[PDB]
């Protein structure tokens, strides 16, 4: 083997034109039913990825939204909202892949604070309160230092994006609208919660309430 | 012990014999139970 | 069509390819069994010529093939049947074993769709076609001519094992040749059995 | 599975299905939908998790 | 038995509900996690998978194994902890999995 | 599927009813010899690969239900007929017709049900050319194709 | 009435349904290895529930 | 179940050596007295008794002894096996390289 | 004796739960180093890390390339599931200035 | 999945559409897509071999393909 | 049922029930084993689907 | 089944019986060695003696 | 321990006990620590096996959460504390590494 | 014992071990090793050599032993009726007596003809000497063949 | 066990004769149920096997068909390019 | 519970995959995944001919796309030509690509003829009965 084995030769076009394919016959095995199975392949594809129908008036492929059997059969003459078929992929490649769960995202306000309850209402309130604190810090700087800048040169992600998306996930739009009304009522008056909070004076002491908070944690490899 | 020496007399090593010796002991014991089961039936 | 009561022996059991429009509304279901399935032979009035009003029609009887018992009623199907002009390649057939399958203590009830055997005159009357003699002459069995012509093929309807075809299932060229239960090997076996019983 | 050009009157077909459609005793729920019909479908993927 | 069950419920579900009722300055998430953990995570869950063969056939067990590995993917879940592993073969017979830890993806059993 | 199984059963019944030619008989003999040896006369759990063991056991179970159990049932029916005849003749209970006539019925019906379903068992061994069982089945299949002047799967 | 009918009728019904009606399969399907199985009868009709 | 599993493993995965040990394999066996157990042997190169060069000799020694690679895993030994037993290669008998253990 | 057996079982469960560290420490000292090393070797699994292509084809070039101890993959396995943190222009520039080993 | 069976359509208009797409793709890819505007849709190529077996067999046949190429060249001038 | 339908009516061998009160040996224990098994079954199944 | 007298070989009495029969047959052959075609018994060959005396050696 | 190798934490051995001792009882990081114990079974004693196990921890953290290419390579402090929760890929990586460190044999 | 079959222990050179080889000459050692390998592990030989050795062994030891055992069993069947009278016949008893006598005499005759002719066949056969020179097995080959023979006997006992 | 203990355990009432006669009949009434349940369990297992295959190898076969069609196009394209080369040689004599 | 189902059908095996060139397809896909190429069109072995612009400029669409605007790196992946590193690590997967293409061409060369008498009962040979 030459010392350059595996190195792509200069000007390699990846072209198989005029190539002898009779040398690879010993590198694969086809069973006796390969001819039959091939047809089956085609059959399945022709009846599985064909969610579109050719139209003679337009002479092109069209489609509609998923419909029940009764509507497809006994209302085939009365079809509404026909859209020209655009293709599964823009470049014509295959898209038939088995999918899975994508990696999760970082959590600022954990769901485990209120996870015994299937209904997320206290969690919704907590997440919205945290986002509202962050927003009260940054709400008026958004159009000059953050997402709403005129030019992309000074573009920066809004610091409360993750908390906002967590609050949106935890709350329905109705409860989110209620909390946004409260947020407007408290941002018009610039009511930071620290201006009124005193309940820490009437709360039981805890090991986490030590004056030396940085030295309470023991770090270990 | 005795089977170990017997199987080492045949071309074998001490480690390999133990694996082979166990199988014969298990097989002979199974036959003894089969003989014991046959005696109870008849 | 050239088929007639007098010329039928010229066209009997002969492959034609005729264009016309089938009437799935008035289809007759002759009881039959195919590969252990109790289903029906699906006869339809095949309209070849008709006037614009549609009151006067003439045609033939077309055996569309075997249709299972579950899907015999029109409301049981997930399709709206096509009754426009279609071309069907069919073997002209007398329709003999269908007319001799009722057995004793069996009779057809027309004026309703109740059939036990293919009584040609009653089927012709049910069709309502004007050319009664030609309709009574024969029936055209929907066949697939891309199949072996031997009677030993043992695939009588054009299907696969998985039944991936669509009902009704048309006949193969061996299916048309096949008389159910009266082939020469069956009669030879019966003759041998009765000779053994007698001697 | 072809969007052909209809030679019938589609309104007449719709009104004839509305007026008098053939039914039977053992008719599947697929072919007999009278209270379970909507104008939109909620489409979701299969073999995956949706909250 | 009913009294023991009721006392167990009130011990970890009713009374701990009153521990935190106001926003907390220090380690609020820690305290809320403590309260929730002593309630959300129960012992029975582990058995619910430790004897999964009592109703899951081999192939259904394989499919539910991949499904459970997907559904308990999130790390911040104390209920996933104290739950018997899905990285296991079916006790009766295993078809898909040849070895416990021979995968091509970390978070997928194949 | 149930439809596939019923079609296979009824087609086998029709083939046995019409007859079995001569070259068809030779091919059937080759297929039956291969199936008998490699499935009935061999422990299907002794194959090297898991695919071979699984599908050979599936073929053996099919043989057990379609040949062994069917032949046992038909031989038992024949033995029951002879037993009823002998009970009526002797006007008392007898036991001899059960073992002897049952064995004779099994020996009469096992070849019949094996000849009827030889192709079914032969095809179920088509695990592939990568395995020993598949290679042997493919060799026998090529011989049968030479005999019958056709191509099978 | 009490024993024989309540312990054999449904099994007979399912066996006849599979033997004759092919378990009510819609036969116009492509690939058995890729198709759902039409199960035999499993809900007993001879029990009150 | 240990007995059943071991019996299945033995029956499935046991074949006779099916070949005569080659000259190279026998020579390696006779030189296996040079193998040291629990402590690696210090291989010293003497050109008048070993020949070749120091690098090539040390590479061959590492292949033969230190690497643990068996004689039947050497390419030239495999070629000799497939050449000297071609009569058994014919008639559809496959030669087994590593003896069963 | 039924009450005594039930009490013993309950105490065993309590001790197993509460003295897990002590029990595991005692169990780790019941076998010598060699036995534990053998057990650890038997339980060694890849768990899906670095599960790159394993060439089964005999003429595959990547077979010889992987046998080479100096072969560099285009990206490290743990980095195959991490989002890129540099601009597309930088990525294309680095890839176009990239040079193959050997 | 319960996928029903329907054989290749061989519809005149559908196969004309698919064959026009195939000819466009052949003309585009024969010059490594050096055209000013490329109208080829690769996905429809797949369907040409799933629903037009007659035209696919014609295209595979060397004489039929030669005739098709000659006619296309005449059309393109 | 057979007994009470065939041999417990007055004209078919009735019994002189002379027992004032019942004296049982772990009665409910035998009457609660069958239900408890059911409970187990149900619980297990639910957990799996949950 | 039929083959268990072979398993009876472990007893030293059976081995002695076999040795007596074999030696008597060897004497018969040696006295008949004058007839052409019979090899006879040679007492100067190691192989013959080793096969004779070690046949039942190490029996288990 | 749905993501780990053992049905119960007691089969993990001394490594799982040390993982339990590392974090508070309500901290889900323990499970991640357990995965470290799984990655360094036959690898901790081998000098390159330890690096392989650390790479396995990095891959595991990258698969659980969305991560950036340099993110796990610029962690200033790899030490863990009792109240460290697996809310970030950095925390998952740190817990997994701590579990790897505590795998004797 | 009754549990296992031990007809192969004292036949076809199964009893050859290293003690038979330590005292043998180089040529005698080669002959003994080849005989043991050919009888116990025929796979080590080419198929033509296997056929030749089987033919040379059958007409001298195997088939001759079968015939001698058959003759000695026929010696034990001078009268097949054995116990038999006009009043009563004993078919099952006579069959049992035959199955107890004839196998025993067969075993005795077979062991005798192996005890007499096997050493002479090993030491005075031209085919054995020629094939031993052709193959020229070593002590390592004999050790491997001994292991293979024991493992094959174990496998046969298992099945 | 203890006959007296087991003959009055059920609330001092005696149903032991019917309990004894119950085993013999109950030993056979469960056979049809058991065999049909075996059939149903096998059907469920086959359906789960089909679900696994369709989930895993379902998408893969569609890609294989896609590649088969692309390869047919590739063969046609090679022949078309050969024709283009011939037409480049014979500028207009080919037509 | 313990034996509530009273039986488990362990005899029925996993559905055997009998696709013509599935093994070669999976080998080629694994090899291409090793190359770590952003373009997905490389999944098909015919990419040099179907999308030749992958080797010249990467313009695979004539501005008839809907992947959103080029604001992040994960945009216009098919509109990105193969770099030198991608080309090298794809060339390393050339033999498996060739074997896959040869298998596809041989399968295409297979035609249904009149000697396939077992076509109507090909399911049994395909091993669909368990
Ligand atoms: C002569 C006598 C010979 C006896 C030999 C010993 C018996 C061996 C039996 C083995 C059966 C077995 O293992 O099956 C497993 C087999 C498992 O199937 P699988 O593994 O899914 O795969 C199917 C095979 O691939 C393919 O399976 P298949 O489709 O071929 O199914 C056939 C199978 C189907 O299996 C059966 O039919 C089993 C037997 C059913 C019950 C028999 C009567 C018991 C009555 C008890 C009291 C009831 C109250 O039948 C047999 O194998 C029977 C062989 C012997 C026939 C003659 C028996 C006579 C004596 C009966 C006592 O079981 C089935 O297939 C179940 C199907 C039947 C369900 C129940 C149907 C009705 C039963 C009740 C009948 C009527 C009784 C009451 C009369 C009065 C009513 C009012
Ligand atoms: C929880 C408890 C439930 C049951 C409690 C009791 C209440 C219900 C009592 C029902 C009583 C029986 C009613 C049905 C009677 C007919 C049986 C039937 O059709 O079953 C359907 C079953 C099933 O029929 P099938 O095969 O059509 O199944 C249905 C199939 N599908 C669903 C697919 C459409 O049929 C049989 O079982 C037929 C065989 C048995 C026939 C028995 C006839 C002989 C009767 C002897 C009586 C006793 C001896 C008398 C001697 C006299 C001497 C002088
Ligand atoms: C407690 C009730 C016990 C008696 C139930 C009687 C039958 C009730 C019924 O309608 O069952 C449906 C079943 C029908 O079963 P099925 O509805 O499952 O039928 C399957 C076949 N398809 C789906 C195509 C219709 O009825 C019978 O089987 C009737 C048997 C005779 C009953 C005679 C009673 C007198």
């Amino acid at each position: 083997l030459p010392a350059d084995y595996g190195k792509m030769p200069a000007g390699y076009n990846f072209l198989t034109r005029g190539k002898d394919w009779r040398e690879y016959d010993k590198d694969f095995i086809l069973r006796t039913d390969a001819v039959w199975e091939k047809f089956q392949l085609e059959h399945f594809f022709r009846n599985y990825m064909k969610c579109f129908f050719f139209d003679h008036g337009l002479k092109k492929y069209q489609m509609f939204e998923p419909e029940d059997m009764y509507t497809v059969v006994f209302e085939g003459w009365a079809l509404d909202d026909l859209i020209t078929f655009p293709g599964f992929t823009p470049t014509g490649r295959t898209n038939s892949y088995q999918i899975g769960l994508s990696p999760r995202q970082r959590t600022v306000v954990p769901t485990q604070t209120f996870y015994q309850m299937q209904d997320y209402y206290m969690l919704c309130g907590l997440r919205f309160e945290r986002w509202f604190r962050c927003d009260l810090v940054y709400h008026d700087q958004r159009h000059t230092k953050f997402d709403q800048v005129k030019n992309q040169k000074n573009y920066k992600t809004y610091p409360c994006y993750r908390e906002y998306y967590e609050a949106q996930y935890a709350c329905q739009d109705d409860m989110f609208d209620f909390l946004m009304e409260l947020a407007y009522a408290r941002r018009a008056a610039d009511n930071f919660e620290s201006d009124f909070a005193s309940h820490e004076l009437t709360t039981l002491p805890t090991f986490y309430d030590t004056p030396k908070a940085a030295e309470r944690k023991t770090y270990t490899y | 012990g005795s089977c170990l020496l017997i199987f080492i007399q045949l071309v074998f090593s001490g480690i390999v014999v133990l694996l082979l010796d166990d199988m014969l002991n298990k097989g002979y014991g199974l036959g003894s139970g089969i003989s014991l089961f046959i005696a109870t039936n008849i | 069509p050239p088929f007639t009561e007098k010329n039928i022996n010229d066209w009997l059991y002969k492959t034609v390819s005729i264009t016309g429009r089938p009437i799935h509304g008035k289809g007759m279901m002759i009881p039959a069994k195919s590969y252990g399935l109790h289903g029906f032979e699906y006869l339809v009035p095949f309209v070849t010529k008709e006037n614009e009003d549609g009151s006067v029609q003439e045609g033939l009887i077309l055996n569309l093939g075997f249709i299972p018992r579950e899907y015999a009623p029109i409301w049981a199907r997930a399709r709206v049947e096509n009754v426009e002009e279609q071309t069907f390649t069919c073997v002209v057939t007398d329709g003999k074993h269908l007319s001799e399958q009722g057995g004793l203590f069996a009779s057809n009830k027309p004026c309703e769709n109740q059939w036990e055997y293919a009584d040609l005159d009653q089927l012709a009357k049910h069709t309502g076609f004007v050319n009664q003699e030609q309709v009574r002459s024969c029936i055209l069995e929907h066949v697939n001519t891309e199949t072996p012509n031997d009677e030993r093929d043992c695939r009588h309807i054009d299907i696969c094992s998985d039944y991936k075809e669509d009902y009704p299932y048309k006949f193969t060229r061996s299916g048309v040749l096949q008389q159910p239960g009266q082939m020469y090997w069956d009669l030879n076996k019966s003759a041998s059995y009765y000779s053994l019983l007698g001697l | 599975k072809l969007l052909k050009q209809s030679i019938y009157d589609q309104t007449t077909q719709y009104k004839l299905i509305k007026k008098n459609k053939k039914r039977g005793e053992l008719i599947p729920v697929t072919l007999a939908r009278r209270i379970l019909r909507t104008k939109k479908t909620l489409v979701l993927p299969a073999h995956v998790n949706i909250t | 038995v009913c009294g023991i069950y009721v006392i167990h419920v009130i011990y970890n579900y009713m009374i701990p509900y009153y521990w935190v009722s106001t926003p907390l300055k220090n380690d609020e998430f820690t305290r809320l996690r403590m309260k929730d953990y002593i309630a959300s995570t129960v012992l029975e869950e582990v058995y619910g998978i430790s004897y999964a063969e009592w109703g899951w056939l081999p192939h259904d067990f394989a499919y539910n194994r991949m499904r459970g590995l997907a559904g308990y993917m999130h790390p911040d879940d104390p209920r996933a902890m104290c739950t018997s592993t899905f990285h296991r073969k079916h006790k009766y017979i295993e078809h898909e999995v040849e070895k416990v830890g021979d995968y091509h993806h970390m978070t997928y059993p194949k | 599927s149930c439809t596939t199984r019923r079609f296979i059963d009824e087609k086998e019944k029709l083939e046995y009813s019409r007859g079995y030619n001569q070259q068809e008989l030779e091919a059937s003999k080759l297929r039956k010899d291969f199936v008998k040896k490699y499935i009935v006369d061999f422990d299907t759990t002794l194959y090297k690969t898991q695919v071979e063991r699984d599908w050979a056991y599936i073929a053996k179970r099919e043989y057990r239900y379609e040949v062994q159990l069917k032949s046992i049932g038909y031989g038992g029916a024949l033995a029951n007929a002879v037993l009823l005849w002998r009970i009526y003749a002797n006007k008392k209970m007898v036991f001899w017709p059960i073992p002897i006539v049952g064995a004779l019925g099994y020996l009469y019906f096992q070849p019949v049900f094996f000849q009827k379903s030889n192709k079914r068992f032969f095809d179920m061994c088509n695990v592939g050319e990568e395995y020993y069982l598949g290679r042997e089945r493919n060799k026998i299949l090529r011989e049968c194709n030479k005999i019958l002047n056709v191509e099978d799967f | 009435i009490v024993l024989t009918w309540g312990w054999s009728s449904f099994q007979i019904g399912g066996y006849n349904y599979e033997r004759f009606d092919d378990n009510g399969e819609r036969r116009n399907t492509l690939y058995w290895k890729l198709s759902p199985v039409e199960f035999p009868q499993s809900k007993l009709w001879n029990r009150p529930s | 179940t240990y007995y059943s599993t071991n019996k299945e493993a033995l029956i499935q995965n046991f074949e006779p050596l099916n070949r005569k040990f080659t000259e190279e394999e026998v020579e390696q066996f006779l030189r296996n007295e040079g193998r040291s157990q629990e402590e690696k042997r210090n291989w010293i190169y003497n050109p008048h008794i070993h020949g070749s060069t120091e690098g090539e000799w040390k590479a061959d020694i590492h292949e033969k002894f230190d690497s643990g690679k068996a004689p039947w895993e050497r390419e030239h030994v495999k070629a000799k096996i497939l050449e000297t037993n071609k009569a058994k290669i014919d008639a559809g008998e496959e030669i087994q390289l590593k003896p069963f253990k | 004796v039924y009450c005594t057996v039930l009490a013993y079982y309950g105490w065993w469960l309590y001790d197993r739960y509460y003295l897990f560290g002590k029990n595991a420490t005692q169990d780790i000292r019941k076998d010598t180093t060699e036995v534990w090393e053998k057990r650890a070797a038997l339980n060694k699994r890849n768990w899906g890390y670095n599960a790159h292509y394993k060439p089964e084809l005999e003429r595959s070039m990547k077979k010889v390339l992987y046998a080479d101890p100096n072969y560099k993959f285009p990206i490290e396995w743990p980095e195959r599931y991490m989002a890129e943190t540099k601009t597309l222009e930088q990525v294309m520039d680095e890839e176009e200035n990239w040079e193959y080993y050997k | 999945m319960e996928v029903k069976y329907r054989g290749p359509s061989d519809d005149k208009l559908e196969c004309e559409f698919l064959e026009n797409n195939l000819l466009s793709c052949l003309r585009e890819k024969s010059v490594q897509d050096n055209v000013a505007k490329m109208t080829c849709r690769p996905e429809f190529l797949v369907w040409f071999f799933l629903e037009c077996p007659t035209k696919a067999a014609v295209y595979h046949d060397p004489k039929g393909l030669r005739n098709i190429f000659i006619q296309d060249k005449i059309k393109q001038k | 049922i057979l007994k009470v339908a065939r041999f417990r009516v007055l004209k078919m061998r009735p019994k002189i029930s002379t027992s004032y009160r019942p004296h049982g040996k772990w009665g409910d224990f035998l009457a609660c084993i069958i239900p408890l098994i059911w409970c187990i079954n149900i619980l297990t199944n639910s957990n799996l689907i949950l | 089944p039929l083959k268990f007298w072979w398993g009876l070989n472990k007893f030293e009495t059976i081995q002695g019986i076999h040795s007596i029969l074999g030696n008597a047959a060897d004497l018969v052959v040696s006295t008949l060695s004058f007839i052409p075609g019979v090899q006879g018994r040679n007492n100067a060959s190691y192989i013959e003696n080793s096969i004779r005396v070690t046949r039942f050696r190490g029996f288990d | 321990m749905a993501q780990t190798a053992h049905q119960n934490r007691y089969q993990g051995g001394l490594c799982y006990a040390q993982c339990n001792e590392l974090f508070s009882f309500w901290n889900p990081s323990i499970q991640q620590c357990w995965k470290g114990c799984d990655f360094g079974v036959g690898r901790v004693n081998d000098p390159e096996g330890r690096i392989e196990a650390q790479q396995m921890c990095k891959r595991w953290a990258a698969e659980l959460y969305w991560t950036y290419k340099g993110e796990l390579d610029t962690i200033k402090d790899l030490r863990v504390h009792a109240d460290m929760y697996p809310t970030t890929p950095q925390n998952v990586y740190r817990a997994c590494l701590a579990g790897v460190r505590r795998q004797k044999f | 014992f009754l549990f296992y079959n031990q007809q192969h222990k004292t036949r076809n050179g199964y009893f050859i071990n290293h003690d038979n080889l330590m005292l043998a000459s180089l040529e005698e050692r080669k002959k003994l090793i080849f005989y043991f390998i050919a009888n116990q592990v025929p796979e080590k030989l080419d198929p033509v050599d296997r056929v030749k050795f089987n033919e040379e062994l059958s007409d001298n030891l195997s088939t001759k032993a079968r015939l001698i055992g058959s003759l000695t069993g026929l010696i034990g069947l001078v009268g097949f009726p054995y116990i038999s009278t006009r009043i009563y016949s004993r078919p099952v008893l006579n069959i049992g007596l035959s199955l107890l006598i004839c196998p025993f005499l067969y075993y005795v005759g077979n062991q005798l003809t192996y005890s007499v002719w096997e050493p002479k066949f090993i030491a005075n056969n031209n085919t054995v000497c020629e094939l031993s020179k052709k193959y020229n097995f070593t002590v390592f080959d004999f050790a491997q063949a001994k292991k293979e023979a024991h493992l094959k006997a174990l496998r046969t006992e298992l099945v | 066990r203890n006959r007296y203990w087991w003959y009055r355990s059920l609330y001092d009432d005696y149903v032991a004769r019917e309990a004894k006669l119950a085993f013999g009949i109950a030993a056979f009434i469960w056979l049809p149920h058991y065999y049909w349940g075996i059939h149903l369990n096998r059907a469920f297992e086959v359906n789960f096997s089909h679900r696994n295959y369709a989930h895993e190898w379902g998408p893969r076969r569609n890609r294989l068909a896609h590649s088969l069609e692309f390869e047919q196009f590739d063969m046609i394209l090679e022949n078309w390019q050969d024709l283009e080369d011939e037409y480049a040689q014979r500028g207009d004599g080919m037509l | 519970a313990l034996f509530f189902m009273a039986n488990t059908a362990i005899s029925v095996p996993s559905v055997l995959d009998t696709s013509p060139c599935m093994k070669q397809m999976l080998a080629y896909e694994d090899c291409v995944l090793d190359a770590n190429v952003p373009q997905q069109e490389v999944i098909h072995p015919q990419w040099p001919t179907i999308w030749p612009r992958l080797l010249t400029d990467g313009k695979l669409l004539e501005f008839d796309k809907v992947p959103f605007h080029p604001e992040n790196i994960y945009n216009y992946t098919y509109m990105r030509p193969l770099t030198k590193k991608n080309k090298q690590y794809l060339y390393e997967c050339e033999e498996e690509r060739f074997v896959f293409k040869a298998c596809l061409r041989k399968v295409i060369s297979l035609k249904k003829t009149d000697k396939h008498t077992s076509w109507d009962t090909a399911e049994v040979a395909n091993l669909q009965l368990t």
